[PDB]
């Protein structure tokens, strides 16, 4: 018996997060009143991964809630499936984070994750058998970073044999959201580093390409983005929800996935994706898929595969088909890039069969690479704290914030101890 | 030879340590110094096994050596006051402590100058014994508290010749793992002997009934 | 009187199991419920209650539930004993340890408890018919566990297997190389014969005598079933030359190691497609050694077959059997060994295959081809060197390290499984002095 | 938030404490059977030896 | 408070090493009690033999 | 399995029937307290007339 | 057949226990005129517990409320359920105590104390076994601790074989409402002591903290204040009317949680307690129910249960469920705080369950404890009678009305002499 909790922090991963309780409500059939409304009995049958029960038939999302600014609070409220939380789950403070990571983790975040954490052991203790935590958050800005890596550290000083699956928006090379980018993104994969096990990168740049190369959309909004890496959110947990051959689970995908322990960063894509008026002539088999996943166009995050080796990579397949097809595709894809991948690591493709397929599409997959493109993104934030630090620059509200110039350097350095591994594996 | 990088082994030695493996994160980190030699972070978290363990001596020169490169080093400051604190010299404790929290001033260093002060304030105080020139049931039952029962579970094992003669692992023969355990109760119970002796377990009740 | 204990230990198991029982049953009228609308072909697989509940003989183990549940809830939601399905709670996540080591002796108890219970109600229990899947996590790390508990306790009596070998070039679970070595080192001093099947093979052959244009697990466990049928016939059914397991062992394990054989239905003919063959003795013995039906990805044509027990089933007169054989031990190709004259185990069981309402169609005749060949070893080399470029930078090694194994095993492992090479190849050498 | 995490740390030293007291018992129970089976081995190398 | 919580802490510490001791030793028990009746037998195997 | 069946069903039942005692009573509580405040309220309405 | 006598002294006890007759009115089905519009047998069955008799239905109450001054009968005459008391029970007098002891013990009280006993002895022998009388009051100010003690007194010496419950409302740390609460609390104690067997003490700051943040009400009134005493209150005294399995009455509690005579005071709570917006969320069971039982925040009197190792814990749960769920739960809430109980005392714990709950939710429980954490509160009134008295302030008006010197020293004695046992058995 398996379950997950869910930690959102910052508003960026509470949108994120909330729009993966919307994906998955309407998965498992839960108005937005919170009771049941369904159609076929495999769909209560593992209900209580995500969803507490309650009196009534009521069910109630494993979910916590965190931010410092009390206002992405009453958004997800005003929200479509807002009243289906609990309401003590909305731990909130009334102070400012100001895009800080050391307002995140030193000052009033330190002292409202006392809280946030006892929310989180409640939600735990009233469990079974726990198998990982899912905190949904951005690396840039304050907040998400900031109180982020500490509810990171402590959780997994509680909990040390639990997967923490950490989803989280990276800054992007050609535009940016909040001045301290580099410093807060560095200084949070940092701790992201010797604390979990599964952080998947998402990218906005990748993101509008997607939603404009692939989807033509038209005016694409936080919503339809947010759905996007929600759906790739969504499609990871299925075989753990869902009944179907070749289940794979957590730490089925974290071992498979992790060669060295340090090297944990994936990168995502949902791929049986098309335009509105694209279907029509789209053909939809496992081969094409296969095809239309394995491009670099529906990667989530910018990093192009071209650039680099894949080590290992997933695929978590949903719905009805052969798979004789799969199989045979991800040897043809083996045989026919096979200078991109690792050659010390052989056949390093994995098939993820769920039988349920999501509600509107006939076949679906998840892609979950483990490549060494994700050196152009470290090595490229890396370039740009040094080009801020070498001045001493917007560095004052983190001095007298409570930190030093020697953490600062010690992250640096670890973090350039982190794009060593990544081309001597590339280089073999 | 060497097979895998030294954050690798870091990293390992960090995940052993949190699933409570300590023998094997031992390992790992001593691998981890036999690929680069005098890591302090690395001698810090071997120094933080071998305490969680109980073999204090190498603990306290696991400190010195991450110590004696970067005498400000924080975190192996904090390890060897914490390691000298729990071999009994509650002062040098006191003073390392002292040193870190001058250095950095934070929680950590704080709680281990408290936790020094109570330990030289319930020895000493201020009126105390009042010495003299000169020169075990029940007070093992005061120094060890509940765990008085594990005590004697464990010399009820030893008083048995079937239990001496074992074959766990290779050799680890449950002597051995029975003696591991019993010498872990005895230094503990010393601690507590150190940490409030048992004149201050009566000045306790003669603070109290005249009261 | 004559039983044996079906033992599925995970998802391979567990699946390939609801084909291995559902075609148990309608090998005799057991409507899935219990009831046998109306003889002694029941015992060897079957126990009955007064009331007409003729209740299976598994323990369809797996350490996480899933698998299991949907057979709790499927059409054989009664049949098995509502504790011979021992669930778990997490998964092995593919780690030799987790199910060898760690999450694994939590259930391990529980496991051998109903072995206990099926075995003293059994009069004789020939054998146990174990399934796993020797590239994987429960299937290798439980199937060590229990394997070895298991002579621990009923050791004289056999212990045949059945196994979904590591792929050449497919493979799904990226640490299987890892999975498997560790487990041919724990089962070659543990089993009686594991009748080593693989993916790749049995995939193809769907494709070339079944016409399925895409095969999947359900067709692919059909097929393993079926042999699985034909292996356990004269325990059950009557016929001319009968086979027990004891004897299927002491003429097909040579040496005490050279104990993976490799095996191949014959008629397996696409139903829209025997109305032009004749399908008899000799066509589904010579079909039974062609190089392309073996149903795991190794070439006979590279190696010495050095012991067979062909195991025909149906309508077969005991006289064309003895003329195949013959017109197969000229054909040179098929060559034997310098220290085997005499050449394979015939043995008749009448009574014509089932047909499971799915695809392989119904033929008058059948043939399970048993074979020891020496070729296997190019299958071993192949993960040995799989395992070779992954033991070499310590890959995914520090999630099998901290679930409870030491380096040093895989390290063993690699040791026993060359000598497994070296034995083969003496076995093969010839002795002309 | 310290009277919290004492609390805490209290009751987990209680469950530590009870479930060892467990151990405890499945412990004696291994004892005394496998004492019994020294019992019969005694025994019978007692008659094999004067046998 | 600060005080209490870093007593209770390290007693705790103690416990979990007690806690690991306990299951090993249990580890062994359990190892024997599958080799403890087929070694017996085997014993009167031998007296019989002997007998004879 | 009829007699099980029939049981079960009966129990069901009876909880269904406590529920709808439960929320009459709740129903009537709320009745009773408005009724006060009506008294209050037009007290407190003709007093400040 | 069973009935308890009831007394109201004081405007708290007026109060508190006219809402306890409105809160077991509703439970047994008795309208605001007196009929009984009853729906269930168990019902009327025990009905004559708290009910004495009339003709026409008019089950009257066997309360006898006391005042000082007649203003506080006339509300609650004027209240909702004031048509259903006898109306010579209200015995009233023309005057006023002033919050002082003396005047209520030594003087203008004690000319009404004939009167009282004279009522209550009338109910009294309208019955017949009887187990004795509980009695509501404020710990703090007149009326109900002047004449309250005195009361007690007389009755104890009148009646000498009876239970006697006094749920006292105590002088709370952070504030306090007459200037003589020190010296009330200390000179109604010292008569408490001696002659109760059961007093429970419920302070106005903890039902504050219960309610603001269990509860989660913004504008709460005395009325939900009472409410609250009146559902611990209805609660302990639950087999004695309604049936069930492992019933426990009055004196089985007074002997299975008072070991020693003099330690006699508790600390009650009770905790199915659901805010209004997270009612719906709740997923009611005895293990949430144990836990908010047994949580330092659902217990009335202001007392820090962790700095005080229990003495005796008892549970009695109102409605239907499982004894094995509930038995197993208690097993691990007594192993789950194990430094918490005295060893010395094994097996502390007392559970009963009886079948009707009450009405209006599905399952309920009551919690008594006898605990060392009593010794905060008798200390901390203790330390401001010490400050009050060693500089001869506010005693002039209890020494013109009858005292002297030795009276208040010996209270303080008897407060020590009671503060001393409640420290020596928490440490064996
Ligand atoms: N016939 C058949 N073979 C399967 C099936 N599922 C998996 N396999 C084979 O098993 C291999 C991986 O699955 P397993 O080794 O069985 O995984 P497992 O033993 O259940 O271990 P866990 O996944 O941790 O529970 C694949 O390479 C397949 O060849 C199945 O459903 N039917
Ligand atoms: N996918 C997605 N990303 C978002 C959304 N809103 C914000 N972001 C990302 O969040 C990042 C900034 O978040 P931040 O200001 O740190 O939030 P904070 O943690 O509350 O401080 C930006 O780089 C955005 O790309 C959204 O609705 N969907
Ligand atoms: N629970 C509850 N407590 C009350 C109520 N009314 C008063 N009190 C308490 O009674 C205490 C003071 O009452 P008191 O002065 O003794 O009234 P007096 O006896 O008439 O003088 C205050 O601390 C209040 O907390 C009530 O309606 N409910």
């Amino acid at each position: 018996m398996r379950e997950i909790v869910h930690l959102q922090a910052g508003q960026c991963g509470n949108q994120i997060g909330a729009k993966f309780w919307e994906v998955i409500s309407d998965e498992h059939g839960i108005d937005p009143t919170g009771t049941y409304h369904g159609d076929s009995d495999l769909q209560l049958e593992r209900i209580n991964v995500y969803y507490n029960e309650a009196t009534g038939g009521k069910y109630v999302p494993r979910a916590v809630l965190v931010d410092l600014e009390p206002g992405t609070m009453d958004s997800v409220r005003s929200g479509p499936f807002g009243q289906i939380f609990r309401p003590d789950n909305f731990v909130f403070g009334q102070s400012g984070a100001g895009n800080n990571w050391a307002k995140g983790h030193y000052t009033e975040g330190a002292e409202l994750v006392d809280s946030v954490l006892d929310v989180v052991r409640k939600e735990a203790e009233s469990c079974d058998c726990l198998q990982g935590f899912q905190l949904t958050h951005s690396l840039g800005g304050g907040t998400g970073s900031g109180m982020g890596t500490l509810l990171i550290s402590k959780i997994r000083e509680e909990y040390p044999d639990r997967i923490m699956n950490t989803f989280s928006v990276v800054p992007s090379p050609k535009v940016s959201d909040t001045v301290v980018e580099p410093y807060n993104a560095t200084l949070s994969v940092h701790q992201l580093v010797e604390n979990t096990d599964e952080t998947y990168c998402i990218d906005n740049e990748a993101l509008y390409d997607i939603c404009f190369r692939t989807l033509k959309l038209t005016t694409p909004t936080y919503g339809d983005l947010n759905h996007l890496v929600s759906a790739t959110m969504s499609g990871v947990t299925t075989c753990l929800r869902f009944p179907g051959q070749l289940n794979a689970d957590l730490r089925k995908l974290a071992v498979n996935m992790v060669p060295f322990p340090r090297l944990h960063f994936f990168m995502p894509g949902f791929a049986p994706l098309t335009s509105r008026g694209s279907q029509q002539y789209r053909a939809l088999t496992v081969p094409e898929l296969t095809q239309q996943m394995f491009d670099a166009k529906n990667m989530m995050a910018a990093c192009d595969p071209r650039h680099g080796r894949y080590l290992t990579v997933a695929a978590v397949f949903r719905g009805r088909m052969s798979m004789k097809e799969v199989d045979e595709q991800m040897l043809n894809v083996q045989n026919k890039n096979s200078s991109y991948f690792v050659e010390w690591i052989p056949n390093n493709v994995k098939t993820a069969v769920c039988d349920i397929p999501p509600r509107g599409l006939k076949m679906s997959a998840t892609f979950i690479g483990n490549s060494t493109a994700i050196q152009e993104l470290f090595k490229r934030i890396s370039e740009q704290f040094t080009a801020m630090f070498r001045r001493k620059a917007f560095l004052h509200w983190y001095t007298g914030e409570g930190m030093d110039e020697m953490e600062f350097t010690e992250a640096e350095s670890n973090m350039n101890d982190l794009g060593n591994p990544v081309v001597t594996r590339g280089a073999c | 030879g060497l097979r895998s990088t030294f954050p690798s082994y870091m990293a390992e030695g960090e995940r052993l340590y949190l699933c409570g493996e300590f023998a094997k994160a031992a390992h790992s980190f001593s691998n981890a110094l036999h690929l680069q030699n005098g890591d302090k972070n690395c001698l810090v978290a071997r120094s933080k096994c071998f305490l969680k363990m109980g073999e204090l001596e190498k603990s306290l020169a696991d400190a010195e050596a991450s110590l004696q490169g970067d005498p400000t080093f924080c975190k192996g400051i904090l390890q060897k006051a914490e390691t000298l604190y729990t071999m009994g010299d509650f002062e040098f404790a006191l003073v390392f402590y002292h040193r870190g929290y001058k250095l950095r001033p934070d929680r950590e260093f704080k709680v281990g100058i408290q936790k020094a002060q109570e330990a030289i304030n319930n020895s000493v105080g201020s009126p105390a014994s009042i010495k003299l020139e000169n020169r075990s049931e029940k007070i093992v039952r005061q120094l060890l508290g509940e765990l008085y029962v594990d005590k004697e579970y464990l010399e009820k094992l030893l008083l048995d010749e079937d239990l001496i003669r074992g074959t766990i692992k290779h050799g680890l023969t449950v002597e051995d793992l029975i003696m591991t355990g019993i010498n872990y109760l005895d230094t503990r119970s010393n601690f507590w002997r150190q940490q409030k002796p048992i004149y201050a377990r009566e000045r306790d009740r003669k603070l109290m009934q005249e009261k | 009187q004559r039983e044996c204990i079906s033992v599925h230990v995970g998802q391979a198991g567990v699946q390939i199991g609801n084909a291995c029982w559902e075609l148990y049953c309608l090998e005799h009228g057991i409507q899935p419920d219990g009831q046998m609308p109306s003889d002694d072909s029941f015992n060897t697989f079957f126990s009955e209650t007064g009331a007409g509940k003729h209740v299976p003989r598994a323990v369809f183990v797996d350490l996480e539930p899933t698998v299991i549940d949907e057979v709790r809830t499927g059409t054989y939601r009664q049949l098995f004993h509502p504790e011979q399905l021992i669930t778990g709670k997490e998964d092995a996540a593919n780690n030799y340890a987790r199910g060898h080591y760690t999450i694994g002796k939590e259930l391990i108890d529980l496991v051998l408890d109903r072995i206990r219970k099926l075995a003293d109600q059994c009069t004789g229990l020939q054998g146990f018919l174990i399934f796993h899947s020797f590239g994987g996590g429960t299937g290798s790390g439980f199937t060590s566990l229990l394997m070895e508990r298991l002579s621990v306790d009923y050791g004289k009596k056999s212990k045949l297997e059945f196994s979904i070998y590591p792929a050449p070039q497919v493979s799904t679970a990226v640490v299987e190389p890892y999975n498997s070595i560790l487990t041919t080192h724990t089962t070659l001093e543990h089993s009686d014969c594991a009748f080593m099947v693989d993916n790749e093979a049995i995939y193809d052959i769907c494709r070339r005598n079944l016409d399925i244009e895409r095969p999947t697990y359900t067709n692919l466990n059909r097929l393993i079933s079926q042999i699985v049928s034909s292996i356990t016939a004269s325990l059950r059914f009557d016929g001319a030359l009968n086979v027990d397991l004891t004897e299927f062992q002491t003429n097909l394990v040579p040496y005490p190691r050279i104990h993976f054989p490799l095996a191949t239905y014959a008629p397996v003919i696409s139903a829209e497609k025997a109305y032009h063959e004749q399908l008899s003795v000799a066509e589904i013995t010579n079909a039974c050694f062609e190089p392309a039906n073996q149903m795991v990805k190794c070439d006979p044509r590279h190696g010495k077959y050095m012991a067979c027990c062909l195991l025909y089933r149906g309508d077969v007169v005991p006289k064309d059997v003895n003329a195949a054989i013959a017109a197969i031990k000229t054909k040179r190709s098929i060559q034997f060994v310098d220290w085997c004259p005499t050449g394979f185990k015939v043995g008749i069981n009448y009574q014509p295959p089932t047909v499971v309402p799915g695809d392989l169609a119904k033929v008058q005749r059948a043939v399970c081809m048993l074979s020891n060949t020496t070729a296997i070893a190019e299958a071993w080399a192949r993960l040995d060197h799989k395992f070779d470029l992954m033991y070499a930078k310590r890959a995914f090694v520090h999630w099998y390290v901290g679930e409870g194994m030491e380096e040093g095993e895989f390290s063993e492992a690699r040791e026993d499984m060359a000598a497994l090479e070296k034995d083969y190849e003496e076995v093969g050498m010839d002795s002309v002095e | 938030i310290l009277e919290d995490q004492l609390d805490r740390v209290t009751c987990r030293f209680d469950i530590q404490l009870v479930r060892n007291a467990t151990l405890r018992e499945e412990l004696d129970l291994l004892r005394i059977e496998r004492n019994r089976y020294l019992n019969v081995d005694h025994k019978l190398q007692k008659e094999i030896q004067h046998l | 408070l600060e005080n209490r919580l870093e007593k209770a802490l390290m007693k705790a510490e103690e416990a979990e090493h007690i806690t690991n001791v306990y299951l090993q030793l249990k580890a062994y028990l359990q190892e024997e009690s599958l080799h403890l009746e087929n070694r017996l037998d085997f014993m009167e195997a031998e007296v019989v033999r002997t007998k004879h | 399995k009829k007699q099980q069946a029939v049981w079960r069903k009966k129990k069901r039942e009876e909880m269904e029937e406590e529920n709808r005692r439960i929320i009459e009573f709740a129903k009537m509580q709320q009745q009773r307290e408005e009724d006060w405040m009506a008294k209050v309220q037009e007290t407190e309405e003709k007093r400040l007339q």
